[PDB]
């Protein structure tokens, strides 16, 4: 319904119990090192097996 | 307290009194340990 004008979509691979620190103000070894959301993050998470 | 072998039951439970120390936070996120760990009255990170 409604759409938006620059779509990035950054795409990757992690352990499966890593998948829980990926949102906005999540703390971990992954949101603090190696990819991290913004706190005001807009998006969509998916991840799937 | 963590480290130690066996705890107290939760029946009946030991309370430690940490107190006149330094406590160094930053040891947790420098080696993995927890598995669980979470805040409820305050920030993980901002504790040291």
């Amino acid at each position: 319904d409604l759409c938006f004008t620059n779509v990035y979509a950054d795409s990757f691979v992690i352990r499966g119990d890593e998948v829980r620190q990926i949102a906005p103000g999540q703390t971990g070894k992954i949101a603090d090192y190696n990819y991290k959301l913004p706190d005001d993050f807009t998006g969509c998470v998916i991840a799937w097996n | 307290v963590f480290n130690a072998t066996r705890f107290a039951s939760v029946y009946a439970w030991n309370r430690k009194r940490i107190s006149n120390c330094v406590a160094d936070y930053s040891v947790l996120y420098n080696s993995a340990s927890f598995s669980t760990f979470k805040c409820y009255g305050v920030s993980p990170t901002k504790l040291n």
